[PDB]
């Protein structure tokens, strides 16, 4: 009985440390947010508008992360496709990420529940309004922009237009005690 | 002198008792509770013996699974809590992109490292100029940029 | 605005005791009680 | 038939013994009967 | 310490303990009243700008 005791302790400690280690596998794994992840990964495709201002900007960018990301894009035209729906099915089918216009992503995400946004904005582009050259009505537009974004009507219009463990898993055995104890008397 | 980097360390800490129970979810402790309530009343029904002994041995086996599981969860926290690694050097910043950093904007620091021509370091200059809306200049400026936001500093 | 990235969500949910007994083989899982019951029947042999 | 020619040219229980390590000690109460 | 660095780079079995203790500045010897000293300082700052 003592060596049985000994043996079964070896058994239970063995499977204990086994699933303990697998639990550490669970906790040790990381998800992905940055493009530094993309710079250090290889297995996933990633791209933008082929011959787009995105793509020209990655030609023009000066950070070696994005420079070699651009070099990946320049070497591999297979990920590099042009149309929107091309890349949409490239995402939905293949392991492909898509750097693109975030407001467009916002409109896309309202129209499919199978998506997840990655990160924040890479950079800063200001889509602006232009006038005939040398106009004070430019400044009227500017002050109206100040007052109306001060009133956040662009926010209201944007929402108006864009919208559309074993921790929990052992309790079978927790409940098992009563269906044990029902048939012990008779 | 020269220039070094400053930042805060370990935002948020936890003394007793909350740092002890934490891998185990609170309702599961209450499941231990109601399990014990299932244990603690059988003897008066007995007043109203291998029979209860096999039940007690299966309980025995079960709470072995319980303790093994929790200790597994503990050590699983501890090892990744020691797998942790902070950074120190400027090469860490040369590799990473996420963390903001800056110097005295339009100061002797800024123009001097504009004139400093190590490709790593003028590349860092190109980085700092590349995100221009993050730039602050003065002392209290960098103090508020650091105390609130993830921002390293390059100062006398 | 600036440039940003969409992706899809990898997901799946199945919490169970089948998902609890997992790093040990199910054949070896019944072999637990196989090797056990020899002990209890040797108890029943030498007890009687 | 580029590629058919390419085929034409190119083609051509970790813990099991531990139980019996336990079961080695089974003859123990055999000779205690006297 | 630069000799210490020469030791460490040449010998792959060394652990550096800490860093600098003090300030010691090696200079090139000029005579008393050397007429070239301003040119030397200018060239030193130039080469420090050159790296």
């Amino acid at each position: 009985g003592g060596i049985w005791w000994f043996f079964t302790l070896i058994i239970i400690s063995s499977y204990t440390a086994n699933l303990a280690a697998f639990l550490t596998v669970e906790r040790m794994e990381s998800p992905i947010d940055s493009a530094d992840d993309l710079a250090k990964q290889t297995k996933i495709e990633y791209g933008a508008v082929k011959d787009g201002a995105t793509m020209t900007f990655f030609k023009k960018s000066k950070i070696s992360t994005f420079e070699k990301m651009w070099a990946f894009m320049s070497s591999k035209p297979s990920a590099l496709v042009k149309n929107n729906e091309e890349g949409i099915q490239r995402t939905l089918t293949a392991d492909y990420a898509l750097l693109m216009e975030s407001t467009t992503i916002e409109y896309i995400t309202q129209r499919n529940c199978n998506l997840t946004q990655i990160g924040g904005l890479i950079d800063s582009k200001g889509y602006g309004i232009g006038t005939p050259m040398g106009s004070p009505y430019r400044d009227k537009i500017t002050i109206a922009i100040l007052q109306l974004q001060e009133e956040d009507k662009l926010h209201i219009m944007k929402e108006k237009w864009w919208r559309g463990q074993k921790i929990g898993g052992i309790f079978i055995v927790l409940a098992a005690g009563l269906v044990l104890s029902v048939l012990v008397a008779v | 002198l020269g220039v070094s980097i400053l930042y805060r360390k370990p935002n948020g800490t936890n003394p007793s008792v909350f740092s002890f129970l934490n891998p185990l979810s609170p309702d599961i402790w209450m499941y231990v509770l109601l399990a014990y309530l299932g244990v603690s009343v059988v003897l008066f029904v007995i007043a109203r013996a291998l029979s209860t002994r096999i039940i007690g041995g299966i309980w025995w086996f079960f709470t072995l699974i319980i303790i093994s599981s929790y200790t597994a969860n503990l050590a699983a926290f501890l090892t990744v809590e020691r797998m942790e690694s902070p950074i120190d050097s400027a090469d860490d910043l040369a590799k990473q992109t996420k963390i903001e950093y800056g110097a005295v904007k339009d100061g002797a620091t800024m123009t001097f490292f504009k004139k400093s021509k190590i490709s790593t370091f003028e590349k860092m200059w190109a980085f700092m100029s590349s995100k221009p809306s993050a730039l602050v200049k003065n002392n209290e400026e960098g103090i508020q940029r650091t105390l609130t936001a993830d921002y390293a500093l390059l100062m006398e």
